[PDB]
């Protein structure tokens, strides 16, 4: 039953539903931590 | 189709058999005078072979010996072509001959380099175990004598609840026709203890070295197998002592074809023969031990044995 | 059917008739539903506007055909013969060609396997001796061609003209070859034929183009189709760099012909031209179009 | 069928009959609908061109076989021992062959477990002791082989020469192997057979490369093959930095082949030379073609 | 039937026989089709090569096993009973037994609840009191698993050595696990066993790691599986932080055994040693192998 | 067969299995390539 | 220890107390001087499985 149908296009992973701008907006967040407090406060 | 064609079939060569196509297979109405060939041609148009058909009233028949066809090769192109009298040619049959037989790719398998090995044992076990197995006496003729009132090694021998002799062959066979047997063994009593090398896998001929132990006897000897519990001496012998925990090298060397034994630690061989007509090579690599003793206990037997592969 | 003939010319020179008269006679027939084998697959482009879209072009696509064939034989073993035979017939380095005979003449596309074939059935083929091998096949020139009208014209002149009567009457544009002897100053044409791609569709209406002078022993090649090189020298000297970026910009219209004329200047022995017109079609078959 | 058998020669040197002449002996049948098991996948490129895309080569493909095989027995004790011998003949790390014998001879397979084995109906397998066991296995050299051919030369001479008959019959390119012994200095034939995959195909033609000079016990393994460096010593000692960027570079093209000659110079016990030539088939049978 | 017995040991000792002689003695019986019960899975990694791809390596992975039950009795109240005790045995945090029981002896996995089970029909389930609840279990250790094999050598000398008999029987390595005394010096085996991932196969033939002096008090157990910390003293002292880098590198291969050696030095009492073999296997039941 | 299917599929392009992990790093990687060798070593 | 070619041994020793058997069957070689020179040195070295 799991093996052959969502159960197993969960393991395929992000194949379905799953956004870009979410992501995009992850991905600038954590460039954001990273480089932030090493940025001039100038 | 205005004009008809040939039938694509095949023919079957096999090396060393007879090429035959039988004549019910070729049935029609063919007058005296009616000729058939057969041409096998390859990829570039050259002949590769002709042939002439039996052709009677009622059938074509062709039968080849196997030389003419052995140089047709797998795949190469055939027309089968039938003339009847005062007329051209017609082409029945067309098409590739396939070769239906073992296939050899190697064209030599040379013996491959089976390298040295080696092997030992030392009898802590309960019992003997699978990697000797009886001879002559047949199973359940071997068994593990503790020594506990000497304080030395387990050793095997035959089970003298009902055999007084005894042999053993080691399950694996040697990879080469020299070989190296050292045995560290004890004298408990009186018997003659045999190492047999380049033995048969049932022990009917083979090179040996006996050790005989007893009040008189303190000896050593070679010997040649005729059985497995038999043997035949070779040339003379040398007197020898066998104390507890002796070990003995026992070396077969194929060029320069000898037998030797040496006592411990010595270089030079207290007993050798050599020349001894005894067969050799593949199949006359098996070794193994044997025991005899007059009474009904333990005379001398090995507490460890270890074989290797060349000298 | 006698309507229809479908033939295979394979890789190795080998000679299958798939469907009509002697079809199967070499132990492969053509089952059917056999895909992108017609109309050349062509997409059309469009842009945003006030009304929804607006055209914006089209491009042809390779073909992508798949098609199965049967392979046939009495015994299991001239079976496998015919299979060897039909596998080797194809390749993916190099095209074989496959020709289509009908009432508007034979008309042939060149193409390779673009995977591996899919054999036999799901039990050994050698129980049936008559098993269909699934083949995808690509044709990367997607058009359906006959062969090219060829054209001479020598002369003796130091100075000459010459016309070439043309006419496109197929389907989809082609594009003119031609051979030009050295040495030798050649003018040659590129009419538009009213083509508008450039927005020059009456202002290129005649015109011509002269090659670079040519020296002695160098015979060019001049090819206007974008798939190759327009201007190749037999010698190995680089034509087309003395062309100050000139090129041949118009292919030869379905439906347009004319007497187009070429020119040699300074030709002290007097050379020769050849014009090879391709014949293109967007199908197997079609009625001539004026 | 007696036309083609199916065997296996699993890791631990078990031999399973699976189809043709005396198959099911060890209990172990094949099922079928078996797939990727006959033409080796390739993958062909393509890249934008003027008339759609144009080819621009093929990549071939692991094989993927899914097959199902199916392990009987009367009683459920000798079928589970049947069931355990089968799963032991396979393993994920170590590979064993499966070998197809045809009239065209006997060409094997290196196959892999790729994933678990999928094994027995949905109740408990005792019940019939009679269970298909689906298994995915996988090639990483996806062509069909035979068995290479060996051949030896050895000289007494401190300077010789031989020719090495060698000929491609098979359907893909093969690379060649060297052993060569030391020391001497080596010349081997590097010929391009006319491929032109570095744009040399004919000034390749008679190529041959010189091997750098090998002392005492430098005996080296010289191998085509992209998989492997090309020399190896047996020694340890890095022989490739004395070889100056050269390069065995080109395969043994399909349908090529003649006496490659191989020179050995300043070999003061003489030398030995073996040349290994694979041959490697896409189908587990084909008939010769040339 | 009576060649194989399944039973479920839940978190709370209960204990249920779900297939074989016995079954739904205690009102659950097992239904057919589950699923990731037999093989362990494992994933096979591939990179690209000169052929396709290359086998890259193996990797194991968790067991997601979805497997039915039913449970029954007469009457709706006893039946609520027995689907609150099944409910009882499972958990997420801890994980109950499944011993699977044949002729090659009795194997046990460890599972814990996935996610919620789903019971009952469509309508309430005291109409039937003949009820299936779906499971979807998962086992983080994938490998079925016997009674490890301990073996115990205990000495009053300050100076002495021993050998261990050990041999994998299981298709899995498996990794061993020591005990021993303080204070005193200890060699333990690490052998290779010919295995060679880390390109040290017989180099590390009879490879030897001298475990840190262990001060009074400070017994150790030496567990080489990579789930868990290798030394680890029973009296919280660091003695891995006095262990240089060291470690226990490779497991017993299957197929493979001898007589390990271990050595004690510098033990004015004299010390023991204990050694736990692990019985690892990937099915259920097989025969063993050599 | 093929048209209409998962062959497809394959010309719709990246609609089914696709994921933006690589994705994302091929970006960083390519705009790396770019910008490092112009990045000064101070 | 036996020198060149004699069949009675240079050097001999038993009953030194160490391990034996598998794990201690590695072989190698030392040296030791006193001076920054060359002492005794190894031209060839060869091993033997077995005796």
């Amino acid at each position: 039953s799991s093996g052959g149908g969502p159960a197993v296009v969960n393991n395929y992973g992000d194949i379905h539903t799953a956004n870009y701008d979410e992501f995009y907006k992850g991905q600038q967040r954590r460039e954001a931590q990273q480089q932030a407090p090493i940025l001039p406060v100038r | 189709m205005l004009s008809t064609g040939p039938i694509m079939e095949t023919l079957t060569l096999t090396v060393g058999s007879a090429f035959e196509i039988p004549g019910w297979k070729l049935r029609g109405e063919y007058p005296a005078g009616t000729t058939s060939h057969l041409v096998f041609t390859d990829a570039a148009g050259g002949t590769l072979g002709e042939f002439e058909g039996t052709v009677s009233a009622k059938e074509i028949h062709y039968l080849q010996a196997p030389d003419d066809v052995k140089n047709i090769p797998h795949g190469a192109n055939f027309q089968l072509f039938v003339t009847y009298p005062s007329m051209q040619p017609q082409c029945l049959y067309f098409g590739t001959a396939i070769r239906k037989e073992p296939r050899y790719p190697l064209s030599t398998v040379v013996s491959p380099e089976d390298s040295a090995v080696q092997y030992k044992a030392n009898f802590v076990g309960q019992y003997i175990g699978p990697m000797w197995k009886p001879m002559g006496n047949g199973w359940g003729s071997l068994g593990i004598h503790t020594h506990a009132l000497i304080s030395e090694a387990p050793s095997m021998g035959p089970n003298y609840s009902l055999f007084s002799s005894a042999a053993a062959r080691w399950l694996w066979s040697m990879n080469m026709d020299s070989v190296t047997i050292v045995v560290r063994v004890l004298n408990v009593g009186a018997g003659k203890f045999n190492v047999i090398v380049c033995a048969d896998y049932q022990m009917q001929t083979y090179l040996g070295i006996q050790f005989e132990t007893g009040i008189s006897n303190n000896k050593v000897h070679v010997i040649t197998g005729d059985g497995p519990l038999n043997w035949g001496y070779q040339g003379d012998a040398v007197n020898n002592t066998t104390a507890n925990g002796d070990v003995y090298t026992i070396k077969y060397n194929d060029l320069l074809d000898t037998i030797s034994c040496y006592k411990g630690t010595s270089l030079t061989p207290l007993i050798e023969a050599s020349g001894l007509d005894v067969p050799h090579g593949e199949g006359f690599r098996y070794t193994g031990l044997a025991w005899n003793t007059a009474l009904l206990s333990p005379g001398v037997e090995p507490t460890a044995w270890e074989a290797k592969d060349g000298v | 059917t006698d309507f229809l003939k479908i033939e295979l010319i394979g890789r190795d020179g080998s000679h299958w008739v798939l469907s009509g008269p002697g079809m199967g006679q070499q132990g492969v027939t053509l089952n059917p539903n056999l895909q992108q084998f017609y109309d050349a697959p062509v997409k059309t482009l469009y842009v945003p506007g006030p009304f929804g879209e607006e055209y914006a072009g089209k491009r042809v696509q390779r073909r992508e055909i798949v098609f199965s064939v049967q392979a046939y034989d009495e015994d299991p073993d001239t079976w496998s013969t015919v299979d060897s035979l039909w596998r080797w017939a194809w390749d993916y380095d190099e095209e074989s060609e496959l020709r289509v005979s009908t009432s508007d003449g034979t008309r042939f596309l060149k193409v390779r396997l673009m995977e591996e074939p899919k054999p036999y059935y799901e039990k050994d083929p050698h129980i049936t001796a008559d098993n269909p091998i699934v083949m995808t096949v690509t044709a990367t020139f997607p058009y359906w061609q006959d062969e090219p009208e060829e054209l001479i014209w020598t002369t003796l002149s130091t100075e000459d003209m010459t016309r070439f009567p043309v006419r496109n009457d197929g389907d989809v544009p082609v594009w003119l070859k031609w051979t030009l002897t050295a040495p030798g100053l050649w003018i040659l044409p590129d009419f538009s034929w009213g083509n508008d791609m450039y927005s020059r569709g009456r202002e290129d209406l005649g015109r011509t183009v002269a090659m670079p002078e040519l020296v002695a022993g160098e015979h060019v090649s001049v090819d206007s189709d974008p798939r190759v090189q327009t201007l190749i020298a037999v010698n190995g000297m680089p034509t087309q760099n003395r062309w100050k970026g000139n090129d041949l910009l118009y292919p030869l219209m379905p439906g347009k012909g004319a007497e187009i004329p070429v020119q040699l200047k300074n030709a002290p022995e007097g050379g020769a031209c050849k014009l090879t017109r391709p014949r293109w079609y967007s199908r197997p078959w079609s009625r001539p179009g004026v």
